[PDB]
RNA sequence: GCAGUCAAGCGUUCAUAGCGACAUUGCUUUUUGAUUCUUCGAUGUCGGCUCUUCCUAUCAUACCGAAGCAGAAUUCGGUAAGCGUUGGAUUGUUCACCCACUAAUAGGGAACGUGAGCUGGGUUUAGACCGUCGUGAGACAGGUUAGUUUUACCCUACUGAUGAAUGUUACCGCAAUAGUAAUUGAACUUAGUACGAGAGGAACAGUUCAUUCGGAUAAUUGGUUUUUGCGGCUGUCUGAUCAGGCAUUGCCGCGAAGCUACCAUCCGCUGGAUUAUGGCUGAACGCCUCUAAGUCAGAAUCCAUGCUAGAACGCGGUGAUUUC
RNA sequence: CUCUUAAGGUAGCCAAAUGCCUCGUCAUCUAAUUAGUGACGCGCAUGAAUGGAUUAACGAGAUUCCCACUGUCCCUAUCUA
RNA sequence: GUGAACAGCCUCUAGUUGAUAGAAUAAUGUAGAUAAGGGAAGUCGGCAAAAUAGAUCCGUAACUUCGGGAUAAGGAUUGGC
């Protein structure tokens, strides 16, 4: 899952279809992120591509810095707000939906992550884990 | 394997049962059921809900044998 | 003209006709290929779906992220009282098929299979297998004649067995008869085994063991006449439709001037026979054994039965099989548990599972307790009990 | 529109790796025309939505052959339609053009599939506006705005459901025939390995996961909620209290059971015969040759295994078969 | 400069409900816009009571974008009569 | 009676208790509803539905024919004793 990503990911429930605004958790200047596409699931008629924790999406910026706005960039989902089951059997969810701006290889435009991060994303992306303080 | 406690009610949470809510503070809340979860979202106080461990402790109900 | 967006086929055509099964007891359409070197054993068994529960166990899957870590897999419980053998059946090979040549019964049949042979038992003189019990009459001359016919002929051999429904908590009183194939060398040895086991019982401990992958053969839960949308998964039409939206819009093209077999129409959903394969056994338990629901890690004397019983079924006072996952059929249905036909080697099989905990909390609600002792400790004294 | 023959030339050299002028032979009926056979006592003439099937001139996937193929990427070609071929901005649009994902975003047919299946945005009645034209009434494949979409209970087909008769009734079975389903990708390792001057840069085996699809099931999570189950709230009525009625399921919270969700979980088999192609032995052709006799391996192919139904005029085995 | 008219289209306005060519060109709006807005204008064929340009308020008028809100949709499921 | 109210909701007087019924709870419907996460991606078009909603207090822009816009926008409060 994801190019430049260390490892695989077990499926977790999709919360973030295309068209979706999630907050930004990085210090990049951006404030929100509009998910326009998802790197991953390919195709079904009338099925919107949707994202989960740990997924690498194509995103724009609606509110934030002008030098980030008006151009598509990659992003990584770090919080979901939609309950998902871990194999250990706890359904869990965050208060919000949240992402960080990235490059295609997985590195971060930012240097800090405000708020918590799921260990799924933290494990699948090591550069996120570096800049991540709290995990779950 | 471990048995967690409901933050709201004090009930034991066996595996594969309940929910976990991570807040923006990164404070983790555990719920045995949607009842306690919904009362939490409604922002009710366990000390005032009568079926809760906190209530029964604060009102000195039933325990009477530990302290 | 062409479809304009190439999407895939709704539904599976090899599960047609989506009609009602002929009986609640699904047919075993195949048994494992016989190996005429192993001992003589049954290839399948009969049980009753009791319900479901939750299981903790540690995973032993290297390369997985969650190796040597716990998981919460689900399981179906099938109550499986000992199956009792009442008959012997011989099949010889013909260019038109395997054909039954003769079938031998036991001397004393119970009032459950005798019940199976009737539609009105309260009115009857209960005259069945009387002249057969009288055909025995000194030594079984005609009976050994028939067994010798089976030994001489009979490419394959099948044993007639039935269930101990009275030990089961159902209100049925009428047992389920079934033919089960015997696998092992020497059709002679097979039929001698059967003759030895006439009137006698057979328990799952001899047929199934831990970590064995099995197939489950049952009749799916019925849901009556259903519409195309939930029966086939068709897209709902929009809100703006005159004359329904929960429909298929184009029921075929002009030419061929017919409705095809392959377009989705409405009809029966459920009460189909289904065979679901490669469900691992997680526990083979014994009603003789107190602490069926206990574990090496838990060490609390408790049966698998939840507080308040299995919903719509009852308690488990017999042997049972805890099999991974979800199994066709609803509670109280006769399930036929078959041994796998092919040798699986995948590391999902061959994985010795060791349970860690079993959920025995009430399924008639959001159960918070696993034992009434736990409840009494947590709650304390009540107005009752006092 | 698609495909061939020919071969001047291009391609450092070299006609044919890949292209290919001058010419020429053809297929196609998804273009547009030509025609006017049918239909004017009416075959509902755009497009989209929905669903199924088919074809193949194969976009991807499987297996291969060729290269101006070192690797990687790419190009040409073959057997192959088994499986799949998307989400969106603008436009009524078919078409088109961009963004993005993807293994890939191939083309087409079925009364230019599909209106008693929808819609009705367009076109193409009647109202109205403009511009040009016209003395005018009025005209305009020019623009604009508004503008009733009827009927199935019949036969057939299809999906499901019963059923007389074949001594009666009951149980267990067989199996013809029909159907059939699984799909694709990423990561790790193989391996900074092979290959290469270097830049760069694989693959088979194996492991873990995921995509699309399908079949089930409901332990859990979520939803639903006339359990009108518990509680609470408003107005009014029952003198008050208790307990209740009405408010077209009065409202709110929780809510068992049941139904249910890629919003949840489980599962989705193994062999044989072959295509292409590569080969064996071996003549024709006292050498050579995969081929002519014979033969080996071999594809997502075919047939079985397996799975579904079961012949209501296809079978078998067994039980009991009625006197007061 | 020349031909020519009764006069030769004035002030103003515009790809407008009027612009064929046309999805005109530039900018803005979007990730992406045959839409929208702002500008440009030898304008097939704008134009002054066959009224021109503009306009606060009003509009079950036509239209674009934003916020909020939602089963419109992803993707359907359940309940009642 | 509630309430600003001849609104809606309930009641007294007065009048009706009539409209074919019974049994069941399949699909599809008509009418009413609810839905996790997302939130107009749906559609020609946000069609439909949701959301807002009374009163008190605060606060209120551009533009303007100075009259309006304006309930602009946007916020707080509300029970019983």
């Amino acid at each position: 899952s994801g190019n430049g990503a260390q490892g695989t990911k077990f499926r977790i429930s999709l919360g973030l279809p295309v068209g979706a605004i999630m907050n930004c958790a990085d210090n990049s200047g951006a404030r929100n992120l509009y998910i326009i596409a998802v790197k991953g699931s390919g195709s079904r008629l009338n099925r919107l591509p949707a994202a989960s924790l740990g997924d690498m999406v194509m995103a724009t910026v609606k509110k934030g810095k002008p030098e980030l706005r008006k151009k598509v960039m990659p992003a990584i989902v770090v919080r979901q707000a939609k309950s998902w089951r871990r194999r250990d059997g706890v359904f869990l969810y965050f208060e919000d939906n949240a992402g960080v701006i990235a490059n295609p290889k997985g590195e971060m435009k930012g240097s800090a992550i405000t708020g918590p991060v799921g260990k799924e994303c933290a494990d699948l992306w090591p550069r996120v884990a570096s800049n991540s303080g709290v995990v779950v | 394997m471990k048995v967690e406690i409901d933050s709201f009610s004090g009930a034991k949470i066996y595996p594969g049962r309940g929910t976990l809510f991570v807040r923006g503070d990164s404070k983790i809340f555990r719920f045995q059921n949607s009842k306690s979860a919904s009362l939490f979202k409604q922002r009710k106080n366990p000390r005032r809900i009568a079926w809760t461990v906190l209530f029964r402790k604060h009102h000195k109900k039933g325990i009477t044998e530990e302290v | 003209s062409h479809r304009k967006y190439e999407a895939p086929r709704h539904g599976h055509l090899g599960f047609l006709p989506r009609k009602r099964a002929a009986s609640i007891r699904a047919r075993v359409k195949a048994f494992p290929k016989d190996d005429r070197s192993k001992p003589v054993a049954l290839t399948s068994f009969l049980g009753y779906k009791a319900g479901m529960t939750t299981i903790v166990r540690d995973l032993d899957r290297p390369g997985s992220k969650f190796h040597k870590r716990e998981v919460v897999e689900a399981v179906t419980v099938v109550d499986t009282p000992p199956v009792v053998v009442v008959g012997v059946v011989g099949y010889v090979e013909t260019p038109r098929g395997l054909r039954s040549l003769t079938t031998v019964w036991a001397e004393h049949l119970s009032d459950e299979v005798k019940r199976r042979f009737y539609k009105n038992w309260y009115k009857s003189k209960k005259k069945a297998f009387t002249k057969y019990s009288a055909k025995y009459a000194q030594d079984g001359a005609g009976i050994e004649r028939e067994l010798a016919r089976i030994k001489k002929y009979a490419s394959v051999v099948r044993v007639l067995v039935h269930t101990q429904i009275r030990k089961t908590p159902l209100a049925q009183k009428k047992a389920h008869l079934a033919e089960i194939q015997l696998n092992g060398g020497s059709i002679s040895e097979k039929v001698d085994w059967a003759r030895e086991h006439f009137e006698k019982t057979v328990a799952v401990d001899s047929v199934f063991e831990q970590n064995e992958m099995i197939d489950a053969i049952a009749v799916t839960k019925g849901h009556g006449f259903e519409g195309v949308t939930h029966r086939w998964g068709t897209k709902k039409l929009p809100r703006k439709t005159h004359r329904g939206l929960r429909k298929v819009a184009c029921i075929g093209a002009w030419h061929p001037a017919h409705v095809m077999w392959s377009v989705a129409r409405a009809g029966q959903r459920g009460y189909h026979s289904r065979t679901s394969i490669n469900h691992k056994i997680y526990r083979v338990g014994k009603g003789d054994d107190e602490a069926n629901g206990a574990t090496s890690f838990d060490r609390t004397k408790k049966t698998i039965t939840p507080m308040g019983g299995f919903v719509h079924y009852g308690e488990i006072k017999n042997d049972f099989i805890m099999v991974k996952g979800c199994i066709p059929g609803n509670r109280k249905r006769i399930v036929t548990l078959r041994k796998s036909l092919y040798t699986n080697t995948s590391r999902k099989a061959l994985e010795e599972v060791s349970l860690k905990w079993i959920d025995t909390a009430s399924k008639f609600g959001k159960g918070r307790f696993q034992t009434p002792a736990e409840k009494h400790a947590f709650m304390g004294t009540l107005k009752k009990d006092l």
